[PDB]
């Protein structure tokens, strides 16, 4: 039993867009669904809900910019009058009979910005020797977020440290990942552009 | 219809 | 319409200590007990801990307890673990106004065992210099408590062009990791010799330096 959000992307202010929540292993005829948004570094904000009979309710703050609708397997969230202030992760959540949420998706990211999508550029981090060395990848110049960073296709996981992203003046993002090892490859995915970069890091 | 089948 | 407020952030305790998180609602929740608590770590969806004020969700450790009713609710954590470093959100159900509403959250910081950082500095790769923009990466690894980072270029303290990014507390040992990046033009980078990252924890400092093209 699961829910999963899709449709998060980079849009310019004033561009309308539709997110989709896809449900698995339960009926929307017996289970209500909410949309919940979270701006980067900020709190969970209830957007609204669609009840079993198709009725909808919205948070006071929505002010008619959000419309929720459903089919048998999906719930859509349609959003309008987006400004940069609407940049946020959007979750869908299944209602429990306890009037709390019992199932969440991973979230999908709406980025409201000037700028065009950009794939990351990956550069090795190596010291200017022991048996053990810390090496890394610098991941820079990407938009929108996120990237994922794995090592040797996920076979190297111990002591991997991946830092939170930073937005440069250009509006592009940057982060680093480092790992201690005894040849290592960092695997960077940018789902927004379907881009997969592999960088072998030579000591 | 504002709940669900599970707690 | 209705307003939810929580214990200000951060709430700190020593590993094995006690944490209290309060939640106040301007309006009584539905049936005086429709209040749930969620745990959330950066990048992850919230996880429900408690529903109907006091019922633990499936598999939630017993060190978590919800109590209260009407307009006043409390989440406690006894024997707080590094794993419990997180943001905690209360959520009410209401018969009137916004049907669902979250409090603003309370961050819990767990004071684990002190660990002095180990520090690494990484010069820009030749292909990065060739882009015309240089990033120098300094890392402070597996430390607690918090550090400050200072840079120098050719012995002059460098306070501009720096960004610091700290990981969340390690779920096993409460430790942080930190990246400090200095960003310069290749022109600036090639006009200077000595690049120095200094990481200070209390009165202790660890310095890592390189000379461009060593």
């Amino acid at each position: 039993q699961s829910v999963e959000e899709s449709g998060g992307r980079l849009v310019t202010p004033g561009t309308p867009l539709t997110l989709t929540c896809t449900v698995s292993g339960f009926s929307l005829n017996s289970n209500a669904i909410s949309w919940v948004r979270q701006a980067p570094g900020e709190g969970l904000e209830w957007v609204g809900a669609i009840y079993t009979h198709g009725s909808t309710v919205y948070a006071n703050w929505a002010k008619g910019r959000f419309t929720i609708s459903k089919t048998s397997t999906t719930i859509e969230l349609k959003m309008t009058s987006l400004t940069t202030e609407d940049t946020a992760t959007y979750f869908c959540a299944r209602h429990g009979y306890t009037y709390s949420f019992n199932l969440w998706g991973p979230g999908t990211l709406v980025t409201v910005s000037s700028g065009q999508p950009k794939a990351p550029s990956v550069f090795p981090l190596a010291p200017c020797p022991s048996s053990t060395v810390t090496l890394g990848c610098l991941v820079k110049g990407y938009l929108p977020e996120p990237v994922t960073v794995t090592w040797n296709s996920g076979t190297l996981t111990n002591g991997v440290r991946t830092f939170p992203s930073v937005r440069q003046s250009s509006g592009l993002y940057s982060l680093s990942s480092v790992v201690s090892v005894t040849p290592v490859t960092c695997n960077v995915a940018h789902p927004a552009t379907n881009t997969k970069v592999d960088k072998t890091v030579a000591p | 219809g504002k709940g669900g089948t599970y707690p | 319409a209705q307003g939810l407020t929580q214990t200000p952030s951060p709430v700190s305790a020593a590993l094995g200590g006690t944490v209290t998180i309060n939640c106040q609602s301007s309006q009584s929740v539905y049936g005086n007990n429709r209040l749930a608590w969620y745990q959330q770590k950066p990048g992850q969806p919230p996880k429900r801990l408690i529903y109907q004020a006091s019922t633990l969700d499936s598999g939630v450790p017993s060190r978590f307890s919800g109590s209260g009713s009407g307009t006043q609710f409390t989440l406690t954590i006894s024997g707080v673990q590094c794993d419990d470093a997180a943001t905690y959100y209360c959520q009410g159900g209401y018969s009137s106004g916004d049907a669902w509403a979250f409090g603003g959250g309370t961050e819990v910081v767990v004071k684990g065992d002190p660990v002095a950082p180990t520090v690494l500095i990484f010069p820009p790769s030749a292909d990065l210099v060739a882009t015309g923009t240089v990033t120098i990466v300094c890392v402070a690894n597996k430390y607690f408590p918090d550090v400050t980072v200072t840079w120098e270029v050719d012995g002059t303290t460098q306070t501009t062009g720096i960004e610091n990014s700290k990981t969340p507390q390690n779920s096993a040992d409460c430790t942080y990791n930190l990246s400090s990046t200095l960003t310069l033009t290749s022109t600036q980078y090639n006009s200077h010799k000595e690049y120095t990252c200094k990481v200070t924890q209390g009165t202790t400092s660890v310095v890592q330096s390189f000379n461009r093209g060593d």
